């Protein structure tokens, strides 16, 4: 064997073991999710409080791309940042040439092709993050999740990291119980809840919650962070539900 | 083991061993401490010497009038990274007439270190940095690790036996965070924090290094007779 | 990113063999039989069109290729490797000859260029040798008719007649018995068809055999008239019908 | 054996990395099939959405390469999209350079050449995909040309790809033995689609709802895919028979 | 050269004369200056014939690649691609292009890209050497939301006058109608338009 | 990365030899023997082809003996295709010299540059060496008739008589035994053929398994002539010395 | 030069005079201005002599390679696109003015190309110094639905107008006919209306008229 | 300033009955100053003859280059290059320098050794081939040569007659040109003998 020592080598079953090893780094990361809603998308993530000494609210992890796209990811944080920097260059170049802001499906393939390119050669390592991202364009809201292999699809809701299973089950209930749709303000609340539920699988250290959203009606189709009254209102709705 | 030959290889559990080994050079590093109030931010660093005939290796580098850092690990790597910061601070000034936000300094360092963890032939940086500064949103302390992870803190420490100072700072949090408008009291708390990490030895006059930046204070470094005030 | 394979992948072993070249020749051995025979007034090259599924349309896969109007090629070994060699061989006939001298290269010189390309895949960084042997038949004014074999090493040799691939030992023996310096083209076509029956398992008709000739100029294949000195390609692919006509009187 | 990690020959003259790329081709567990009408070329492929959280409309392995060419992939989606982007760029460039639309067979050859290069040059891995290209060519008529990780390609009367490909293949060969012609003798593409789905059903021994399939059709001057609805209307007509 | 594009109730119409000159010699009296860069996005070309053909060909290629990946491009997007080429290569190009297309969301749109590569969205636009002579006329007679027959008449009367006064314009008047209905090519011969 | 698959073609062994050069020489030692003999009035090149088939086209063939210019030829032992790469280089090098100085290139100068090219592949670039040894036969007006050899190391030396390829050990002993300084071309021709006759791994030496060339002062006064022998000419010269 | 192209029923015809000039001097009295790009695509060229010839050979070479690669008969629009893009790139410094015509699986075609890389479509075209004399004739006699014979007559008449009236054109008329479903027929020196009259006198000299200083035999052998 | 008329010189070639002739003057000057009286402008590669007029440094450079290329041709093809082929090689070589050309007027003359056909061609500085049945002219007295050839010439002259005709064309053209003359050389070329004669001419 030794098929797993070098990126881009096919094993005899037809797998790239280095990518599968990158997936292990993703599973080891904190939980993050996205919920697609009526006219928008909501992103949230668990930030482990390592120590008293972290400044609350001041280690932001959700990232904006252009003005209409949010990205969150689990795994190696620097890899996620590198991927978002590339996403930003891709969005700028699309807008520069075509004038309109980059459509979400278009943006999803730019990230996909770039991540897939890092499975083509033994001189690079695959990305050690799964990335949840999306926003609002001329055709509505879109949510996407992208793996170290470069695999991505459109999602009704999505989750990754240590609590991906608990979150997935929780997301599935919402999809079954709301076939007409979830509102943006509703989806923010559910997001808080699921991050709290999913924090079960990671309960050594307690955590700080972070949420963001794009909604045609609630944020004018722009990406904004949920802070203040709306954040605390959703923290409380989550607290209520674990008790 | 079979997976630690270079930075471009994941282990079967998703680890990057060359990065983990770079992290290890930090752990063998002499101890340094960072902490801040709402008005100032302070670095304290224990300098190490080669023997009794040698100098005590500098661990504190000024990056701009409002920003600087302390190092633990490979010193040449700190010089490379600090030089990059000097340039980034400088570009912000010349082009935008704008002092670089400590937070951007952090993001820029994370991204610089990250590149060296995903490509063949390069190696990760083998040094950890504590970055203090005073910008348009006040005092800041940052912890840089060569994995690329950068973190904003009220206080922290890195190097050998930095665990003591870090627990102390964890207890002391509510005290030092409000040493506003008082330079010498933030320092003394920093010097106290670092003392929780000494063994066989204590802080002398050619051994201790302190820096401060804040509201009406340029980043300045004290060594020699100017630290005697503090022992 | 980028190619960091700038070192040779073919090297000398302690016994002196170049392993990758030997292994390429082994792939050629497994390949379907092909052959060529030189007559006094022509050359014939032939092979079996062994189809992969019967749903495949094997007329869309040509094993015998025109390189210039007077030169053709056939191979044994890896088909995809052959296809790109044909692309390059066609192009080099122009870039390194026709664009300079205003005429197509003589057979040995085109063969020389293909051989160069194959030799380089034996020494350059980060590549493997081509997994094919070629038989190249052609005509040119000052050398007349010729037939060459090119191997994975880049070595080439002129032949009166030969065969390569699977059943080449048996077919070379067959041709030794039947070849003389007085063969007329039609006789060489007939001998080619006999030799190829030995190595073919299944159906043996004009839809499973591919066969071309380098013979007389074909004015009807030129596509225009009015230049007296342009008389047409000497390369002609035999049709399915033409092959069957010769298989009954076999 | 490092002859098993990169694309150099093994002692028996084989390229293991190419062979293992063929094995990745079946990773998705989807079967695809293509047939030619008189007027059209139809391709169908199974559609499996396991996760309930997926937006099913974004799950596809059929691609519009140009106005006239469609491509279906058997293999993992990241490699499939890589191939689709390249083929799209190549078809656009061909049109710009040469002043006419890239023929299906020529695009197939071009992509087959790119794949050949990955089997010879060490630094590039083969893509773990098989690519079936379809069109109604302006010179050649209805066309199916298929590419694999070895860089092989050929035209087809009809073809199939995937884990249960042999079943579908023999099913189709048996039809063409009986019919004695090169194609589905049918005027409307709707009925050629119906044939395709029908012979997929016999061969695989399974029934399909409207969300279990994915269909692409090529006619003179366009290639298009069908909605769940156009498929249901097609499923309904097979049932009433 | 005389060219124009006019938005109206149902979409947009482009029109042009058919003359191309080398000095005072008419090199082509039946030129087609209305060129398709997408199904329902067309442009009219003025300036250097070589430059505007080279540009239109590159734009057609970009929009065919855009289409493959992202679906039908907006008229704004097409105008942006023309601009990018005209602005970045302003030293080496002599191109004055009018872009016109029909979205279903956006209805008819007209963008004019003059010599320096600036962009201007307008209800209608005129350009080419002959356009100078009909600024007065066109300003007086244009209204928003005209009908197809009104718009065809406006263009026919406008280009009639440009042709009458400008020696570098002439031949036939070609028009292209862009609506939800499809694409319609009109042509009008001298004997009709000369005596309006 | 890719380091894993690098054979490192240009390193020293612990004994201080060059592996790939040594292994290239081992390869050459199985090639058809080629012999060069230098006389006072010319040079012989004789070489044995690799085990022929009756169907090989013997008269339009060339495998061992190539023309570099009108005054210089080489005999090849090793990989033919590797040798052609070097031969075209050498031909071009000769023409550059003629173009620059309006004089035909001195034999050693051509030999040195080819040997320098070989040397480079042993020291940098990480590529395999050329699996070729040459015997150079040529004339210039400084040293008259000259023989040299080069091998994959890029080392070259001058000779009165020399062999390369298979059985050079036996061949060198036989040449040493019968060579004399005052010898003529026609005696050297005979010596070359008899030496191949005794070292050959075949049963008997025939015309169809040979290539043969002379470089004489053999036309009209002071000017030099290269004769690559046609098959019939080899057949005759084989009888004329009584080997058949 | 004078050169023309005329469409007819089932194909297209091109023609050219055969004069080449350097300043006021005739350099070649019978040059060939009709160029084969592929067997059924032919090109007439005016302008800088070597440029028309080189650009036509380069594209002809690439068309051949393209035809082999695609297994199709080459199209006139491909030759047109390759020529225009090559010429545009060189900003008019390659002084080739070309009439491109032929038949391909798409039909019959006629285009012109200017040196800066702009192209036209038409049923009748003319280029070169004599193009105004030729276009006068074409505009006078051309009609929709010409037979092959009518088109050949029109085209050679157009060239004749150039030969007689343009000092930049002279000597002979060359023609090429490209008809759908047939071989292209190249008619080299189709008309020869400018044969030199008999000279009045033979200027052959008495042998020994020329004073010689030395002689020698040149060695062309080995 | 005009590179084609700094040095001076002429070349002319003619076909006859199974023969060809090519001739040139011997002058090399620097504008008004005559410098060398022995500067020959005709060379040969095997049996193919090349004359070159124009800028003398390019004349020399092109001779050395075509000797280079024809030597390699012969080694690889194993036969002498023929005039038709060599003419093509001259053309491509000149055109390769399209935008920084050699300032020359070359002339090819020879008999094809397979067909026996006499062959002549001329070129412009940029490679345009002028193939001719009768004669080719080149250099600073090319108007004069065109006048002489166009009246003196007739088809199918025997070698000894062609000699007289070509020599008179050259001599009388040169005497009307300030930058041509100072000696002349004529080559009479038949299938396998070539005679080279130096003419006596006025030395002003
Ligand atoms: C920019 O300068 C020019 C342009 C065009 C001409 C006419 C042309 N003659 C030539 O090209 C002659 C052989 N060569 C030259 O005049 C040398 N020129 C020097 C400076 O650069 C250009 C090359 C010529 O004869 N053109 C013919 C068509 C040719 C005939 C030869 C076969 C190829 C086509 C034609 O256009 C009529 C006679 C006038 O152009 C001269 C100078
Ligand atoms: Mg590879
Ligand atoms: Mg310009
Ligand atoms: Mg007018
Ligand atoms: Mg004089
Ligand atoms: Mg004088």
């Amino acid at each position: 064997t030794g098929y797993d020592l070098s990126n881009s080598v096919f094993s005899p079953d037809g797998r790239n073991f280095q990518v599968e090893y990158a997936v292990k780094a993703v599973e080891n990361g904190t939980t993050s999710i996205g919920i697609k809603c009526n006219d928008g998308v909501v992103f949230a993530v668990e930030k482990l409080i390592t120590s008293k000494l972290l400044v609350p609210q001041k280690n932001v992890k959700i990232q904006v791309v252009d003005r209409h796209i949010g990205c969150v990811y689990s795994g190696l944080i620097p890899d996620g940042r590198h991927l978002v920097n590339r996403g930003r260059e891709e969005a700028a170049s699309f807008k520069k040439l075509y004038k309109t802001p980059i459509p979400i499906p278009a943006f999803a393939d730019r990230l996909g092709q770039y991540v897939q390119a890092h499975t083509l050669y033994n001189s690079v390592r695959p990305f050690g993050v799964s990335t949840i991202f999306g926003g609002v364009d001329k055709n509505g809201a879109h949510l996407y999740m992208l793996e170290p292999s470069g695999s991505y699809w459109g999602y009704k809701g999505a989750a990754t990291g240590k609590g991906r299973q608990s979150a997935k089950a929780e997301l599935e209930k919402l999809v079954d119980h709301h076939p007409e749709g979830l509102s943006a303000r509703e989806a923010v609340k559910q997001a808080a809840k699921i991050i709290y539920l999913a924090h079960e699988d990671n309960k050594e250290k307690d955590f700080e919650l972070e949420i963001s959203w794009c909604s045609l009606s609630e944020t004018n189709g722009l990406h904004k962070f949920v802070k203040g009254d709306l954040l605390q209102e959703a923290i409380d709705f989550a607290q209520k539900e674990i008790n | 083991n079979n997976y630690d030959g270079d930075t471009v290889t994941f282990s079967p559990t998703g680890r990057l061993f060359q990065v983990e080994y770079a992290l290890e050079a930090i752990k063998q590093g002499s101890v340094t401490v960072g902490l801040r109030s709402n008005t100032h931010a302070v670095l304290v660093a224990l300098k190490r010497n080669a023997d009794e005939l040698s100098s005590y290796q500098k661990k504190i580098i000024k990056c701009d009038e409002h920003m600087g850092l302390s190092l633990a690990g490979l010193a040449p790597d700190a010089r490379v990274l600090s030089n990059y910061l000097r340039q980034q601070c400088n570009y912000s000034s010349l082009v935008f007439n704008r002092k670089l936000a400590v937070e951007r300094a952090g993001h820029l360092l994370c991204d610089k270190a990250q590149k060296n963890t995903q490509s063949y032939g390069g190696r990760p940086y083998g040094v950890g940095l504590l970055i203090i500064g005073y910008d348009k949103s006040g005092a800041h302390l940052l912890e840089f690790q060569p994995s690329g992870n950068v973190t904003e803190l009220y206080g922290t420490a890195i190097g050998a036996r930095s665990q003591g100072a870090k627990t102390y700072l964890e207890r002391t949090l509510d005290t030092f965070i409000k040493i506003d408008g008082n330079p010498d009291e933030l320092i003394k708390a920093g010097v106290e924090a670092i003392s929780q990490s000494l063994r066989d030895e204590s802080l002398t006059v050619d051994n201790l290094s302190i820096a401060i930046v804040g509201k009406d204070t340029p980043f300045t470094i004290y060594d020699g007779e100017a630290v005697a005030k503090y022992i | 990113m980028t190619d960091r394979y700038s070192f040779s992948l073919t090297t000398f072993s302690p016994s002196g063999k170049l392993g990758q070249i030997d292994y390429a020749l082994t792939a050629v051995k497994q390949g379907v039989t092909s052959l060529g025979i030189k007559a006094t007034n022509g050359v014939v090259i032939a092979t079996e069109k062994k189809s992969s599924s019967p749903l495949a349309m094997s007329e869309t896969l040509s094993k015998v290729s025109l390189l210039t109007p007077d030169i053709g090629a056939v191979y044994s070994g890896m088909g995809p490797d052959y296809r790109v060699l044909v692309d390059k061989s066609r192009k080099v006939a122009h870039t390194s000859y026709k664009r300079i001298y205003g005429e197509y290269p003589p057979t040995k010189l085109l063969v020389s260029e293909v051989a160069k390309i194959m030799q380089e895949a034996t020494q350059s960084g980060g590549v493997r040798p081509f997994g094919v042997s070629l038989l190249i038949a052609g005509h040119d004014e000052f050398n007349g008719f010729s037939l060459y074999q090119v191997d994975p090493s880049g070595s080439y040799f002129p032949w009166k007649a030969t065969a390569i691939g699977k059943g080449s030992v048996a077919a070379k023996t067959f041709l030794e018995k039947r070849w003389n310096d007085e063969l007329e083209l039609e006789d060489a076509i007939h001998i080619a068809l006999l030799t190829l029956k030995e190595s073919v398992e299944g159906e043996f008709n004009g839809d499973t055999i591919e066969l071309a000739i380098i013979g007389d100029e074909n004015p009807d294949l030129l596509g225009y008239t009015g230049i007296p000195t342009d008389k047409g390609p000497r390369f002609r692919k035999l049709t399915s019908q033409e092959i069957n006509d010769r298989l009954e009187a076999l | 054996g490092y002859d098993r990690h990169i694309t150099i020959f093994s002692p028996e003259g084989r390229l293991y990395q190419v062979e293992y790329a063929f094995k990745a081709t079946n990773q998705t567990n989807i079967n695809s099939l293509a047939v030619r009408g008189k007027d059209c070329t139809v391709v169908i492929s199974q559609k499996k959405v396991p996760d309930k959280l997926l937006d099913p409309t974004t799950v596809s392995y059929i691609f519009c390469i140009s106005r006239t060419i469609g491509m279906v992939v058997n293999g993992p989606i990241p490699d499939a999209r890589n191939a689709a982007l390249r083929a799209k760029a190549e078809a656009a460039e061909f049109r710009y350079k040469y002043g006419y639309d890239m023929p299906c067979d020529v695009l197939a050859k071009r992509m087959a050449n790119l794949s050949q290069i990955y089997t010879q040059r060490a630094y590039m891995r083969p893509l773990g995909v098989i690519l079936t290209f379809v069109s109604v060519d302006e010179e050649l008529g209805p066309s199916i040309y298929k590419t694999d990780p070895a860089g092989y390609y050929v035209g087809y009367k009809a073809t199939a790809t995937g884990p249960k490909q042999q079943e579908i293949t023999t099913n189709l060969e048996n039809h063409f033995k009986k019919s004695k012609i090169d194609h589905i003798n049918e005027e409307s593409w709707e009925k050629v689609v119906e044939f395709a789905i029908t012979h997929m059903i016999d061969a695989l021994g399974t029934e399909f709802s409207k969300n279990d399939l994915e269909v692409g059709v090529a006619t003179k001057d366009k290639f298009f895919t069908l909605s769940a609805e156009n498929i249901e209307e097609r499923l309904v007509a097979i049932a009433e028979q | 050269t005389s060219i124009m594009a006019v938005t109206f109730k149902d979409g947009v119409i482009l029109g042009a004369d058919s003359r191309t000159t080398t000095g005072a010699y008419i090199a082509n009296r039946v030129t087609d200056k209305l060129t398709r860069v997408h199904d329902k996005i067309w442009c009219c070309r003025s300036g250097s014939a070589a430059d505007t053909q080279a540009i239109a060909d590159i734009v057609q290629y970009h929009l065919e690649l855009y289409t493959s990946q992202y679906g039908t491009p907006s008229t704004e997007t097409a105008a942006s691609v023309f601009k990018e080429l005209c602005y970045e290569n302003k030293d080496n190009l002599t191109a004055g292009i009018i872009v016109a297309g029909y979205d279903d969301k956006n209805k008819g749109e007209v963008y004019t890209i003059p010599l320096g590569g600036s962009v201007h969205k307008l209800p209608y636009a005129i350009a080419g050497s002959g356009s100078t002579f009909i600024y007065g006329y066109c300003d007086k007679n244009f209204r928003e939301n005209m009908s197809k027959e009104e718009t065809v008449d406006f263009i026919k009367h406008s280009l009639s006058q440009a042709i009458k006064w400008d020696g570098s314009s002439g031949g036939v008047i070609r028009m292209v109608v862009l609506t939800a209905a499809g694409v319609e090519r009109l042509i009008f011969y001298p004997d009709e338009y000369e005596q309006l | 990365g890719s380091r894993r698959y690098d054979s490192r073609t240009t390193i020293f062994s612990p004994e201080g030899r060059l592996y790939q050069v040594e292994y290239a020489l081992e390869s050459i030692s199985h090639a058809g023997t080629a012999i060069g003999i230098m006389a006072s009035d010319g040079i012989v090149l004789a070489a044995e082809r690799k085990v022929t088939s009756t169907l090989l086209e013997q008269d339009t063939s060339t495998e061992k003996l190539y023309k570099l210019n009108d005054k210089i030829a080489v005999a090849v032992a090793g990989l033919t295709a590797d040798a052609e790469i070097l031969i075209n280089t050498a031909r071009i090098h000769a023409q550059n010299y003629l173009k620059t100085y309006n004089e035909d290139i001195p034999v050693e100068i051509l030999v040195r540059r080819l040997s320098d090219i070989k040397q480079g592949y042993t020291q940098h670039g990480g590529l395999r060496p050329f699996g070729v040894s040459f015997i150079y036969a040529g004339y210039d007006d400084r040293y008259g008739y000259q023989l040299y050899t080069s091998n994959p190391s890029g080392n070259y030396t001058g000779w009165k008589a020399i062999s390369v390829g298979a059985n050079t050990s036996a061949a060198q002993t036989l040449l040493q035994m019968d060579y004399k300084d005052d010898m003529k071309v026609d005696d050297a021709i005979e010596l070359a053929l008899k030496t191949l006759s005794k070292t050959t791994d075949s049963s008997a030496l025939t015309y169809d398994r040979l290539e043969f060339a002379t470089i004489r002062k053999g036309a009209n006064d002071g000017e030099v002539y290269q004769k690559i022998f046609k098959p019939q000419e080899i057949k005759d010269i084989l009888v004329k010395t009584g080997i058949t | 030069t004078t050169i023309v192209g005329v469409k007819f029923n089932n194909g297209v015809v091109i023609a050219a005079d055969t004069r080449s000039t350097q300043g006021p001097i005739v350099a070649d009295k019978n040059c060939a201005k009709l160029h084969r790009i592929s067997p059924k695509i032919w090109c007439a060229g005016a302008g800088t002599a070597a440029d028309t010839e080189a650009v036509t050979q380069l594209i002809g070479s690439n068309i051949e390679l393209h035809s082999l690669y695609t297994s199709r008969e080459p199209r006139v629009v491909s030759a047109l696109q390759m020529l225009k893009q090559h010429l545009f790139k060189y900003q008019g410094h390659i002084g080739a003015y070309l009439i491109v015509a032929g038949v391909d699986p798409t039909g019959s075609h006629l285009f012109s190309i200017h040196a800066h890389g702009s192209t036209d479509v038409g049923y009748y075209l003319s280029l070169g110094s004599g193009s105004l004399a030729a276009m006068a004739v074409l505009e006078s006699h051309w009609k929709q639905d010409l037979t092959k014979e009518e088109a050949i007559k029109l085209a050679s008449d157009a060239i004749q107008a150039g030969i007689w009236n343009d000092l930049g054109s002279g000597s002979n008329v060359d023609v090429c006919v490209m008809e759908i479903g047939k071989d292209a027929e190249y008619l080299r020196n189709y008309l020869t209306p400018n044969v030199r009259e008999e000279k009045q006198k033979s200027y052959k000299f008495p042998r020994g008229t020329t004073a010689v200083l030395k002689e020698s035999i040149v060695n062309i052998c080995d | 300033s005009d590179p084609s008329s700094i040095n001076g010189g002429i070349v002319v070639a003619m076909t006859g009955k199974d023969c060809v002739a090519i001739a040139c003057d011997l002058r090399l000057g620097s504008q008004s100053l005559g410098v060398s009286n022995k500067f020959e402008k005709i060379f040969h590669y095997g049996h193919v003859f090349l004359g070159i007029t124009g800028l003398a440094t390019d004349v020399t450079t092109l001779n050395e280059m075509f000797r280079y290329k024809t030597n390699l041709y012969k080694l690889k093809e194993e036969r002498a290059i023929e005039p038709e082929t060599f003419t093509q090689l001259v053309s491509s070589s000149l055109y390769e320098r399209r935008f920084g050309p050699y300032f020359v007027g070359p002339v090819v003359a020879g008999i094809n050794s397979k067909s026996g056909k006499p062959f002549i061609a001329g070129f412009d500085l940029i490679g345009c081939i002028d193939e001719a049945k009768d004669f080719i002219v080149s250099g600073t007295a090319s108007d004069q040569l065109f006048g002489m050839c166009e009246s003196l010439y007739e088809p199918n002259l025997e070698p000894e007659d062609l000699f007289e005709t070509i020599s008179q064309a050259l001599l009388n053209a040169a005497d009307r040109d300030a930058l041509s003359g100072w000696g002349a050389v004529v080559y009479i070329i038949k299938k396998d003998e070539v005679v080279k004669r130096y003419l006596k001419m006025r030395q002003d």
